[PDB]
RNA sequence: CACGCGCCGCGGCGAGCCCGAGGGAGCCCCCGCGGCGGAGCGAGCGCGAGACGCCCCGGGCCCGCCAUGCCCCUGCGGGCG
């Protein structure tokens, strides 16, 4: 009792912890690479169970063109990610590559066998390499939602978004002197 | 990964390999969502009468009576408000209310493959209610022909070791609690072992056995696996239905099972390997800490602070 | 039937709350307002320049 | 200094002797480790935190 | 379900959320979108411009097949072709086995033309090109053509 | 922190630095005494 | 409680996705179009995107609308700026 407590001092704050998804698999994963952190201190498996609790939302897929785009000076390395890996059938061709990744689909699975590439769990993952030696890892454009590019105030001199609905009139859409 | 088939007799005749069906990760949430979403599709709709409290007449008298404001019939009785004896609802209930769900078929799919995937892990099957103390092995194949006389249907059922769950189910029927019993719900029964045949005749035999079912094997009911929502039930499969599951889901047009995933037991067994051990390095000693005590009080405790005991008190 | 016309008597307590904000980081470098033939030369000589510029080849 | 002096009906100061500071520290010493509150019973403690700034003990 | 909503929580409770001084009253502001330009101003420009007036010409009828115009972008050309025939195509550079793509059998009226292309000769058939879709295939040793 | 020695070498080495404290303290407790001392009777003369 | 709109969490699949109506005599099984997404801008005739990047912010370039200079074929059309 009887104590001054908010006058230097700031909200706490609220962080995910845990995954919260159903799926037993997300739940063992996470647990599994907390433990090799608890025990080893190391980073990577840091900021790979913080990957892990992360929400839908917040891990957006990676292509395959962009995988070979980003692996140019480090081909020898492995490619982590902690979300799913889709196909590009705009890229004609793609190289040799080793990656890990939570999903893939059945078409990027197939392309990546062919071409004598390796598609790879974070189970096999937490086996061989579980302090992440020779690994990179990579995630996805997070503000490429739809829904991100409509935050804001329209109607604003200095915003640079557009309306929700549609809209057929001109007061205010016609230039600064509209109103 | 072979499954031995068993006579009428109980003596293996046979042999057959394991449907890759049965290698489907296993996943209680999404039994969970699809049970509960299909068994709300199968409700029949009720409502109250759109009439029920608004045939009388009834009108407000003002204020300046000495009386509540509400309406009044004739006589003064209170009438319509849902507080009033005889009102209506305040909101009554309608038929247009959502009574189905909407599943995609691939989850439906899945939950079905699932559940048939943990019908053969005879610990699940165990934790469900089921007496398989004396079954050979999970999953139970049998070589029936056709069965038309439910004597014949018992004497299998003794012979592959399965009376005890039928005994089960018979010795069970009782008379339900509460309203429901004068709702055509009165009595209740235990859930037996479920057949799924396929170009044979057992329907007739096992029809009027206590808690057992019956499914053809082209159309699995997820209902019948997961009874109460709960997935491990025991199955007895003819032949011809083994056989043939081997190959129904060849008939799902560009349909693939769902890759297999590792599960609990298999992680702790990489956690404690060598290759994974390597990396661990110990943590340094933990801070000491003790509770506080006044130093003058003992000789003792004031040498823990001052060795050279130079302190006059 | 009169209501009060205005006070200022809570306002400052309401601004302190979270303290004040400072501006973005980003506000101090805008071109918002720099002279134009100034902008332009800016952009030429760097790309002009081998070692900073962007073209490809 | 200016600041006590804007505080000064809220506090109460002055000059300490040695036998004060050493009775406040020996009775009333915590020591504030990691943000806890730790007592302080003997010279470990202090060397332990204090030993890069050469204090090794209670004197 | 109802057990798990928030309503629930809040017998006991007297006003229900809605405080006391303001209350739960019918519609203390208005029907629907009224008042959009009077008491509701703020909320019209801050959030929806160009919601009042008129902008543009009329059709009184719209034809809306013949407004119709589906595009393809020139790297999405060599997905039309199937694997086997993909390799087998693009192993050989040929200039007298060259594939023909007809894009107005997938669906396709325009070709336009952001991407790249693979270096192989290649015939494409439309009924319009960008200016850019033509010099980008020419470039690699195709030719464009229109078709009826 | 994760310390990579093992446990005897953590015994050991916290008993040196044990005894060398104590030592320290003795010294130091002596000398601030008679530097208080001479403190007040330099102050004095 | 029904329908519509916004945002958040979770499941399935993923450049795709989808128990529409309906048909197979299987409430739960099989088959089953639109649509939405994939390219924008422009009153409109219409024209139409690659250059960089773990992520975020910002610069730099590219497309459409408006205005201009130089060159040229098939020309109030094309190209370059
Ligand atoms: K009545
Ligand atoms: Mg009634
Ligand atoms: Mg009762
Ligand atoms: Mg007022
Ligand atoms: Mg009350
Ligand atoms: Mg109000
Ligand atoms: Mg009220
Ligand atoms: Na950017």
């Amino acid at each position: 009792m009887g104590i001054d407590l908010k006058t230097g001092i700031k909200k706490r704050k609220v962080e995910r912890k845990e995954p919260k998804s159903p799926n037993p698999y997300i739940r063992l994963l996470h647990n599994a690479f907390k433990v090799v952190y608890e025990n080893t201190g190391e980073d990577f498996t840091k900021v790979l169970t913080k990957r892990l609790c992360l929400s839908k939302t917040n891990r957006p897929v990676l292509s395959v063109s962009r995988l070979a785009h980003l692996m140019h000076k480090r081909e020898d390395k492995i490619a982590v990610v902690a979300s799913t890996v889709t196909n590009d059938e705009r890229l004609v061709t793609i190289p040799r590559m080793t990656i890990c990744a939570l999903k893939f689909s059945a078409t990027a699975r197939s392309r990546i066998e062919k071409a004598g590439g390796r598609c790879m769990s974070f189970d096999e993952l937490l086996a061989e390499k579980p302090t992440g030696d020779n690994c990179v890892l990579l995630q996805g454009r997070r503000s490429c939602r739809a829904v991100c590019k409509k935050f804001g105030s329209p109607g604003r001199p200095n915003s640079h978004v557009k309306p929700k609905g549609e809209h057929k009139g001109r007061r205010g859409a016609r230039g600064r002197h509209s109103w | 990964p072979t499954v031995k088939v068993f006579g009428p007799t109980g003596t293996q005749v046979a042999e057959l390999p394991r449907p890759k069906v049965f290698n489907v990760p296993l996943r209680p949430d999404i039994i969970n969502f699809v049970h509960t979403q299909l068994r709300k599709c199968l409700r029949t709709p009720y409502a109250v009468s759109r009439y029920a409290g608004v045939q009388c007449t009834a009108h407000s008298w003002g204020p300046g009576r000495a009386v509540a404001r509400l309406p009044r019939k004739h006589g003064g009785i209170g009438a319509y408000a849902n507080f009033a004896r005889g009102g209506h609802m305040a909101h009554p209930t309608t038929v247009i209310r959502r009574w189905c769900r909407k599943v995609n078929l691939n989850q439906r799919r899945y939950a079905v493959a699932s559940a048939l995937a943990a019908s053969a892990n005879a610990a699940l099957v165990e934790a469900r209610g089921h007496r398989i103390a004396d079954v050979p092995s999970i999953p139970l194949v049998v070589d029936t022909d056709n069965v038309t006389k439910t004597k014949d249907a018992l004497a299998i059922i003794k012979a592959v070791g399965v009376l005890r769950d039928v005994e089960r189910c018979k010795d069970s029927r009782h008379i339900r609690a509460g309203r429901g019993k004068m709702r055509n719900r009165r009595y209740i029964t235990r859930k037996g072992p479920l057949v799924i045949y396929n170009t044979e005749d057992v329907a007739r035999g096992f029809r009027n056995l206590p808690g057992v079912d019956l499914c053809h094997v082209s159309s699995i009911r997820l209902l019948e696996l997961a009874p109460g929502s709960h997935p491990g039930r025991l199955i007895l499969w003819t032949k011809s239905a083994f056989a043939s599951l081997d190959d129904v889901y060849a008939a799902k047009q560009n349909y693939t099972l769902p890759r297999s995933c590792i599960t609990q037991t298999d992680i702790e067994r990489i956690l404690q390997s060598d290759a994974v051990q390597k990396t661990f390095v110990p943590k340094r000693d933990p801070l000491v800490i003790e509770r506080k005590v006044d130093p003058f009080s003992s000789k003792e405790a004031l040498a823990r602070l001052d060795p050279s005991g130079t302190v006059m008190p | 039937a009169k209501l009060k016309n205005h006070t200022s008597k809570n306002q400052n307590r309401k601004d302190h709350r979270n303290g004040i904000k400072k501006p973005k980081k980003s506000a101090y470098t805008s071109h918002k307002g720099m002279c134009p033939k100034y902008l332009r030369n800016l952009r030429r000589s760097r790309a002009n320049d081998p070692r900073q510029s962007l073209r490809p080849n | 200094l200016n600041a006590l002096r804007i505080v000064d009906h809220y506090v109460t100061y002055g000059e300490p002797t040695v036998e004060t500071i050493r009775n406040l520290i020996y009775k009333r010493g915590f020591a504030k480790v990691n943000g806890q509150r730790i007592p302080i019973v003997d010279n470990n403690l202090i060397d332990e935190q204090l030993s890069k700034h050469n204090i090794l003990c209670a004197e | 379900p109802t057990r798990i909503r928030k309503s629930r929580k809040r017998r006991g409770h007297r006003q229900m959320g809605y405080g006391r001084v303001g209350g739960h009253r019918k519609h203390p502001s208005g029907r629907g979108k009224a008042g959009g330009l009077q008491h509701k101003r703020t909320s019209f420009d801050k959030y929806h411009p160009g919601y009042f007036g008129k902008l543009g010409m009329r059709n009184y009828h719209v034809r809306r097949n013949i407004e119709y115009n589906p595009t393809i972008n020139i790297d999405k050309i060599w997905s039309l072709i199937p694997e086997e025939q993909r390799d087998g195509f693009l192993q050989r550079k040929s200039t007298t086995e060259a594939p023909v793509v007809d894009v107005t059998r997938f669906g396709f009226f325009k070709v336009l033309g952001r991407g790249s292309l693979p270096q192989c000769p290649i015939i494409i058939k439309a009924r319009y090109f960008s200016s850019d879709a033509e010099k980008k295939l020419r470039e690699v040793g195709g030719v464009p053509l229109l078709v009826p | 922190q994760r310390d990579i020695r093992s446990a005897a070498e953590r015994a050991t080495e916290k008993e040196k630095r044990a005894a060398l404290v104590k030592d320290h303290a003795v010294k130091s407790a002596q000398v601030y005494a008679r530097y208080y001392i001479d403190l007040v009777e330099s102050e004095k003369k």
